[PDB]
């Protein structure tokens, strides 16, 4: 919300530098998207932290196709390694949350998820502002991290485990790009 | 700090260095505390050295381990042959004294008065003249004992007979 | 307020140099230095237990240097065996934490996060944990200093010394 | 309160027998049975999760009968393959739970424990979790019942229905 | 208050000696003893569980006396297998607990640590769980007072009392 100053944190303040908020109704649409994109991209960043660390389940993801959990790539192509009979299950459960349980039509972003004494907002309202800003700020940093993780695999061809094993962290002197 | 316990018929308020030429009572009562803290240890250390140099021992068997009291040497070498299970007990109990029961718990009427109303061997039967010289005695007895005990250890490592 | 905390029962308000009555304008920075030196030493003491228990991560901290995490010594020479490009990455991030996230020019030490996130609702349950941070912080200052001088005097780290049973300084080969 | 606790979003006050208005005082008894049938069936679903996941207790449950924790089946025949002296220990200890300790007469549900030791201080958050226990309780009554009809019509446990590839009945 | 804190429903006040207004101001200490005897008995009976389940500490208690952690018996004579600097370290440290940090002289039983760090604001929440600290302390007090008479009368410790068929 604008009046509490939820997204405006202390390094930059009200960081709308290109002038996109020209009234109050288009802020609530944009914050509903920013908070939703931040919640998706945070679980996307914890995915790449877990996948590129090699932490896999034991057994077969698809035993009728013989596809182990170990032979899914930890990079940007690992989701499509998965058989489409299997990730139709992912789209159908996540689509059921998006329409019924956590309806993404709710622009407020509240879905009542309260983990009680870890947020007693009625007796410490400063913890409300701390946890509301940190949901956006960790979502904004993970939105740029997953755009980092995606394009670093595209321009190098290696995933994050492979380009860190090679020490390939500089776009200069390598055989890739015109630099 | 002209007339109190350190003021003295041979040398009244000696003070050569730059310690207390001000009115800071809290500086003085800290330094007065440690001077009898060093004196009360060193008084028992003069006696505690000269019973070991005279060869007097406890009747034997400092441990179940087969080490007697006469086997333990005298001077700085006593520290190396005391069994380490018992040398923890010496440091733990002296630490138990120095933390808990050695204090101005209840408030004495001077510095170093550690009678908490628990143990008192008199101190009412004095004529208010004799109290302050009888702790000016133990200040000066503690004064000479720490130059006494420092002489016994500088000359043990030197080897000079005293 | 802040001038009565740090003063617990066995001594009270303990200032043998008397700088509370003499220079009260320098106290709240000196409290901030005491709290920061405490919090640094508490993570430093805990680090020495974790290092000397041989809890290492895996692999190489610097694969160009061919230097594993277990190749790091567990004593004083451990942070200096890390390569200089690696030490520059620690200090650049710790300067980002100590100037931007937890700015150490903020002298009350209060950075938005509470005690495990929560603000202590009571005022003297707050003062009890404010004293427990200071007292554990003051105890860890002597703990990390007592671990650094006792490594460089005995020549061994804390695993090395404890393996050897070199606990008694009176019957070994040392000074006195 | 309490009568507004089984009303979440989609069907609300769903009731195709009219036992709303038929007997309104025989509700505090029926909600206490609904809450206890939910708490039993919720622990029974998670039990069938952990049995068929082959998490075992590493020992003997009755060494006098010479059966150990890793040979009684992870299906419907679990407490049939338990000796009667051990089954007498279960029903006598929970006799102390069901009347002497936190009882079943106590239709409030409200013994002393709360949600992870503590009370929820928001009433709207407290009424939310009260629906969640009912909802998850109601789903697990259907869940644990559909787990043991699906194994007595099949002949295999949960573990063998999945490891076989025998999922879809057609 | 401290008077209600130990009464539950199946016995109530239950005072066969009647020491409630026969010497009534000696309550305030002999609750503080029952809370103390409670807390040291439940810490000693969950320790007796973990001793006989063989969870031992991987190493040597005293390498100078060649004492492994599995060397110590898991029963009543396990406290006697401690060496002499071993239980000198115990009562040196717990003299700094029982006089200084957690002074057992303080009859409140309240040393500012709360129940897992929080102070329980709701007055019948916290009156409930101080009834639990007393009741679980009472049942633990004959918990291992019935364990040590269960070793010294048959000789075996719990792990071999149970690996024998010697329960009934
Ligand atoms: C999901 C995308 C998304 C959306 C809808 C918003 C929306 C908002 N942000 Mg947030 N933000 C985001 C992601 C997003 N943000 C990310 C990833 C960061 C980290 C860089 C931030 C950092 C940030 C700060 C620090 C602040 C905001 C603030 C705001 C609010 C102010 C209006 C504004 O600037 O709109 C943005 C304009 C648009 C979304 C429309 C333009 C769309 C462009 C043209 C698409 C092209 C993007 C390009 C492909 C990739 C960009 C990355 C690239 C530079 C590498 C508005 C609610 C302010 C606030 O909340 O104040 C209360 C505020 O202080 N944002
Ligand atoms: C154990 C340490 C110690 C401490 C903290 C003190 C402290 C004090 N002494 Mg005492 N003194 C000591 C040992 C000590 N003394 C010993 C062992 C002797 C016997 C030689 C004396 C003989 C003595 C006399 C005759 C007098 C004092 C007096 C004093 C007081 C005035 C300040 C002063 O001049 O002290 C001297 C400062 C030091 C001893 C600190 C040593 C610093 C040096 C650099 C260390 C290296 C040597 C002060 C309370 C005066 C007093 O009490 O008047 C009321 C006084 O008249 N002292
Ligand atoms: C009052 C309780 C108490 C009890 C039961 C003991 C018991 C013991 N003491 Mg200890 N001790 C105590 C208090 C006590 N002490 C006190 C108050 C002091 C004065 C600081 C000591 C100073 C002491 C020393 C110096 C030694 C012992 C030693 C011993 C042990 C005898 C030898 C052995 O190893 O077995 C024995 C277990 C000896 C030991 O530890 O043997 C290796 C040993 O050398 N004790
Ligand atoms: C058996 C335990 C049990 C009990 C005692 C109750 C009791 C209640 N339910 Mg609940 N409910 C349950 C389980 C139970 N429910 C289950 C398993 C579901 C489906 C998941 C529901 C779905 C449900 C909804 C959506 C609502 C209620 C509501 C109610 C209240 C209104 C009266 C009513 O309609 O009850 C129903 C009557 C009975 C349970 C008595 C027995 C009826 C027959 C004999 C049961 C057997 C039928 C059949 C054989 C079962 C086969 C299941 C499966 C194998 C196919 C009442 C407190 C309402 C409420 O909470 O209002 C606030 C409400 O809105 N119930
Ligand atoms: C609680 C929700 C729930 C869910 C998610 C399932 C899910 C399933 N049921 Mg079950 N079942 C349920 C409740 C549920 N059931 C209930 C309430 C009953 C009636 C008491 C049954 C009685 C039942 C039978 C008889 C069978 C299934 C079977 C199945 C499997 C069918 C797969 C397919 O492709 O078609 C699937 C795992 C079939 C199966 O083969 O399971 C392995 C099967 O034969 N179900
Ligand atoms: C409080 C009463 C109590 C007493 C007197 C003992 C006594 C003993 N314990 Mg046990 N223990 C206890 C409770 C107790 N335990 C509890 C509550 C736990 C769980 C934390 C343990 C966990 C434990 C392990 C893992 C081991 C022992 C071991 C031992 C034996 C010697 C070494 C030692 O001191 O271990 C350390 C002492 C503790 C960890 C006690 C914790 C006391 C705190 C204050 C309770 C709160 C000695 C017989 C060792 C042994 O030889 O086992 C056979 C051993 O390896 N204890
Ligand atoms: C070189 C190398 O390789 O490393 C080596 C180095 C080294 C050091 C040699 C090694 C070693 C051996 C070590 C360090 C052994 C230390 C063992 C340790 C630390 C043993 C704790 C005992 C405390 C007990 C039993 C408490 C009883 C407490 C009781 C009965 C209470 O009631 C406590 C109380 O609080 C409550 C619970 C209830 C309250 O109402 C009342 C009070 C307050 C009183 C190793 C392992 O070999 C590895
Ligand atoms: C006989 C035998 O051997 O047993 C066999 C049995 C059987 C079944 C054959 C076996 C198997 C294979 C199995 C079970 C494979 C599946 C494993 C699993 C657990 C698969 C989860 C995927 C979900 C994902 C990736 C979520 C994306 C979610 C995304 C991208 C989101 O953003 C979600 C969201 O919530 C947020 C974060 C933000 C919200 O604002 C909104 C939404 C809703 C969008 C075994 C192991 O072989 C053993
Ligand atoms: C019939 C009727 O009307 O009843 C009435 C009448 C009556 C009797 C008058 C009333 C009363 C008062 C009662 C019942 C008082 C009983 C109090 C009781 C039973 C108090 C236990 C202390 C045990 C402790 C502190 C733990 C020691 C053990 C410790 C500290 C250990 O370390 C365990 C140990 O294994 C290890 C871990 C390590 C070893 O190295 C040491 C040992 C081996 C020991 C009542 C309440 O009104 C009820
Ligand atoms: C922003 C993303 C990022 C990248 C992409 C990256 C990459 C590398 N890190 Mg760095 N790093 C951080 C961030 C990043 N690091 C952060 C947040 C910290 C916590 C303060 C941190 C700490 C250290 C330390 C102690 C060392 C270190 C190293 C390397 C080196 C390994 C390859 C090699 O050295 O062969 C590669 C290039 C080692 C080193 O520099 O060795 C000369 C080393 O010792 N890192
Ligand atoms: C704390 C006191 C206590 C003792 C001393 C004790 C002893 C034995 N129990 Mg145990 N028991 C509990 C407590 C105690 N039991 C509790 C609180 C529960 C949960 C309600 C419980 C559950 C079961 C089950 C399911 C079985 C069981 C058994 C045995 C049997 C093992 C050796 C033997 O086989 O004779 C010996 C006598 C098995 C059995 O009875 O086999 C015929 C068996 O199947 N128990």
């Amino acid at each position: 919300e604008l009046e509490d100053g939820i997204g405006a944190v202390a390094p930059l303040g009200y960081f709308d530098p290109l002038g996109y908020i020209k009234d109050e109704e288009t802020f609530i649409r944009y914050r509903a998207v920013e908070r939703k994109h931040g919640r998706v991209a945070m679980m996307a960043m914890l995915g790449t932290f877990v996948h590129n660390n090699g932490w896999t389940f034991d057994g077969y993801l698809s035993p009728s196709q013989g596809l182990k959990f170990s032979d899914i790539d930890s990079g940007i192509g690992g989701l499509f390694q998965v058989p489409p009979a299997g990730l139709a299950q992912i789209i159908l459960l996540c689509g059921f949350v998006e329409l019924a349980w956590w309806p993404a039509s709710n622009l407020s972003g509240d879905y009542g998820v309260r983990l009680g004494t870890l947020n007693d907002w009625e007796e410490q309202p400063a913890k409300y502002y701390r946890q509301k800003n940190a949901e956006l700020n960790n979502g904004r940093a993970a939105m740029m991290g997953i755009l980092g993780t995606f394009t670093h695999e595209v321009i190098t061809g290696q995933n994050f485990a492979e380009q860190a094993a090679a020490g390939h962290f500089s776009p200069f002197g390598d055989g890739q790009g015109f630099f | 700090f002209e007339n109190e316990l350190g003021a003295q018929p041979p040398l009244g308020f000696f003070d050569p260095l730059g310690l207390v030429e001000d009115g800071n009572q809290a500086k003085f009562d800290r330094l007065r505390y440690v001077e009898l803290k060093h004196g009360r240890i060193s008084m028992l250390a003069v006696v505690g050295y000269l019973i070991e140099k005279a060869g007097i021992r406890l009747p034997g068997n400092i441990s179940y381990d087969g080490t007697s009291f006469a086997d333990i040497p005298d001077g700085f070498a006593a520290l190396s042959k005391i069994p380490d299970a018992g040398l923890f007990q010496l440091f733990a109990f002296i630490g138990f004294l120095e933390v808990f029961v050695m204090k101005d718990i209840t408030g004495g009427e001077f510095v170093g008065d550690f009678r908490n109303g628990f143990i008192d061997f008199g101190w009412d039967s004095f004529d208010e003249e004799t109290k302050l010289k009888k702790r000016a005695i133990e200040l000066n007895q503690g004064r000479a004992a720490m130059m006494g005990i420092l002489a016994l250890m500088v000359h043990e490592k030197l080897g000079v007979s005293l | 307020s802040e001038i009565e905390l740090g003063a617990t029962e066995p001594l009270g308000v303990f200032d043998p140099l008397g700088w509370l009555e003499t220079e009260p304008e320098a106290f709240e920075r000196r409290r901030a230095v005491e709290r920061k030196h405490g919090r640094v030493a508490m993570a430093a003491v805990v680090g020495t237990i974790v290092h000397n228990n041989h809890i290492v991560f895996d692999g190489y901290i610097s694969p160009s240097n061919n230097l594993k995490f277990s190749d790091i010594p567990t004593g004083i020479d451990g942070i200096f065996s890390v390569p200089t490009a690696g030490l520059a990455q620690i200090i650049a991030f710790l300067g980002f934490v100590e100037l931007a996230w937890l700015p150490a020019s903020q002298y009350d030490g209060d950075y938005g996060v509470g005690y495990f996130g929560n603000d202590i609702l009571d005022p003297e349950e707050k003062a009890r944990k404010l004293n427990a941070e200071l007292n554990n912080g003051r105890a860890a200052m002597m703990g990390i200093m007592g671990n650094m001088v006792a490594e460089k005097i005995t020549g061994q780290t804390m695993y090395e010394q404890y393996a050897a049973g070199h606990f008694n300084p009176f019957n070994d080969g040392e000074g006195f």
